[PDB]
């Protein structure tokens, strides 16, 4: 890819590349090039959550969302349509009651 | 002098406890194995649902910033449409599980009617409300016999013949 | 003289469910499969998160002054916040 | 001399009308309550479907103009895929409702076979085609008895014994 | 001296072959029509599934090149989400077909229990494991009678009365 700066507004445009092992990244500079001093390597599958909630050192859970966390043993949630990590599905049905027994044939005749 | 019918009773002794209307004034519950059979299947329903929903998710939308609105409209539309698809699937699946749970409850009770009928053959008259009218001196021992599956018309029919037989 | 009556564990008025035949059928015993409990704090029982605060996630590759301490890190969780930014001087990726 | 069988009859008097083959030449229909029970559930099937489809929609595509083709291809693909998903859901749901309707019809008729069997006990021989052979003088009054649920082997069995009994 | 029970037998002669435990040492299989009825429905299950999946597809993604990543992320997300939707639909549909196949197998066998019961009326005692205890000299000819639907209590009951009757 080739690039050229366009004068008329102060801005730094960052561009990125994932360089394969044993390959060589070649750069050609004619100016307006902000060079990296260091590169980056990835280590161990993080979960990038975007949220306003405070941290808690006793709380444990997999589901994170902008308003907090979802800790449950249930397949569905009504809390947020945007979740991170392994989670229950978002539905518009605020109350999906699943019977765990027989119907209530009324106690009084 | 209650007209004993389906043992609604406000029963606390098991989900499928059956009332034994002993003339001596008893109300003992059924063999736990019937209830246990229901428990063995129903309690696992939650886990079956979990395995169908517990998936890895990642952020597509940058909530604290802005994405090109034309794409964002496609994503919002897509997510909303998928939400309705999954909501439909969820309602349908839950409804299926609820209907199946009811069907199971009716099926298990049906099996219990069969247990009485196949063992007594003639002296078990079904009232359609869960009740069998028994034509012999069916005291607590017969309840034990039912629960222990020693209930058998080979002897019990004769005991009822003393109370029911008509020869003509 | 004696009866065998199959009970349905009919407790005092309970709750209702939606089925394939009718909606709002009252049932003795049920559980909700949709939880609405929102825990307003972030769980950290694992490799504790990089709480970027004023630092944005991309900032960790660039090094805004608020990101200087987060230039090299490891965790199973990364937290971004509304006040966070990836730049000090205007830019984009 | 028809071989009266399942009362197909080109019947107009209710969905679940039953033919009473009175030797005197009658063809009266069944208690409307059986038909009504079917009506009470089947007529509501449409409304159950409506509640699952009646949703607010807005235009995404500007039909009289043009949207970037790359996005338009995604939208068309998405809509088409969703159309197949909803078409599948629609066919499946309708098929489920159709199968359930058939199952309901068979279940209700099954209950009506039971109504006859439980009340007569011995003189109701099922032909497997909806017909019961009755072993007593079952004139219009017995049809009224069935519809009024006064049909009872306590008296009717004896009436049949006059026509059926064998002692040995 | 085997305790002949449900004819698991490692049977090769048809899916629904029934063991006839002739005291003379026979193990002949059932009327093929029962098996054929299962075949007529089950073999078509694959075709029913095919008609719901066989659709025209075109390339959206240029696999050997690159598409704008933002759109590609939407497409990959959409396809993956749809894959889960279709995988769910596939698992559910297959599970429904499997449950229905099992229900069909139980239903057909249930009909075969009924065939024996309705024809013999009193001398067919069900063991709950597919076995009927027969109270008469039921040699190969009775098996032919069952398969030819000439099995009839009108004559067979009398043959059993010679072996079973009690007068009191
Ligand atoms: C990287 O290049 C070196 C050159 O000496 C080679 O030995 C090594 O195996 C290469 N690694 C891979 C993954 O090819
Ligand atoms: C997408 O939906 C969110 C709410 O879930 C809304 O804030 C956002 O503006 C929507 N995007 C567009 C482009 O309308
Ligand atoms: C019904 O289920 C709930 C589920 O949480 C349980 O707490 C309750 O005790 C059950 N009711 C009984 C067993 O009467
Ligand atoms: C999308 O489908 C419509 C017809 O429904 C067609 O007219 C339109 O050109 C399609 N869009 C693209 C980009 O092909
Ligand atoms: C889309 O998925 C394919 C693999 O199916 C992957 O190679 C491609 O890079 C993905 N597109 C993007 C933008 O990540």
């Amino acid at each position: 890819q080739s690039f050229t700066p366009n004068p008329g507004a102060r801005r730094i445009d960052f561009h990125w590349l994932l360089l394969d092992p044993n390959d060589t990244v070649t750069f050609t500079f004619n100016g307006a090039f902000i060079a990296p001093d260091r590169t980056s390597f990835f280590r161990g599958e993080s979960l990038g959550v975007q949220s306003d909630a405070p941290l808690d050192s006793s709380c444990r859970g997999d589901c994170f969302h902008s308003g907090g966390t979802i800790v449950s043993s249930l397949p569905f949630q009504n809390i947020n349509s945007r979740t991170v990590g392994k989670c229950p599905r978002y539905v518009k049905q605020k109350s999906l009651l699943l019977a765990t027994g027989m119907r209530n044939v009324p106690e009084k005749p | 002098a209650g007209f004993i019918e389906n043992g609604w009773e406000g029963l606390i002794n098991g989900w499928y406890g059956f009332r034994h209307q002993n003339a001596q004034g008893e109300g003992t519950a059924a063999d736990y194995k019937s209830t246990q059979s229901a428990i063995d299947q129903i309690t696992g329903k939650l886990n079956r649902l979990i395995g169908k929903t517990n998936q890895q998710f990642e952020l597509i939308d940058n909530e604290f910033n802005e994405i090109e609105q034309q794409i964002g409209n496609v994503i919002n539309w897509t997510r909303d449409a998928m939400t309705e698809i999954w909501s439909y699937n969820a309602e349908l699946l839950v409804a299926m599980e609820n209907q199946h749970t009811i069907d199971l409850a009716d099926s298990e009770m049906s099996k219990l009617y069969e247990r009485v009928k196949k063992q007594l053959r003639e002296n078990a008259e079904e009232d359609g409300t869960g009740c069998f009218e028994i034509f012999h001196k069916c005291d607590d021992q017969c309840m034990e016999s039912i629960r222990n599956n020693t209930y058998d018309h080979t002897q019990y029919r004769t005991e009822s013949l003393q109370n029911r037989i008509q020869i003509d | 003289g004696d009866k065998i009556c199959l009970g349905h564990h009919a407790v005092a008025n309970g709750t209702k469910v939606n089925t394939l035949t009718e909606r709002g059928i009252e049932v003795v015993n049920a559980t909700e499969t949709v939880e609405t409990t929102n825990i307003k704090k972030i769980c950290t029982q694992g490799k504790r998160p990089t709480d970027l605060g004023q630092c944005g996630l991309l900032g960790t590759l660039i090094g805004p002054p608020q990101c200087d301490q987060f230039l090299e890190f490891s965790s199973d969780l990364i937290i971004e916040r509304r006040e966070g930014t990836d730049i000090c001087y205007p830019g984009r990726f």
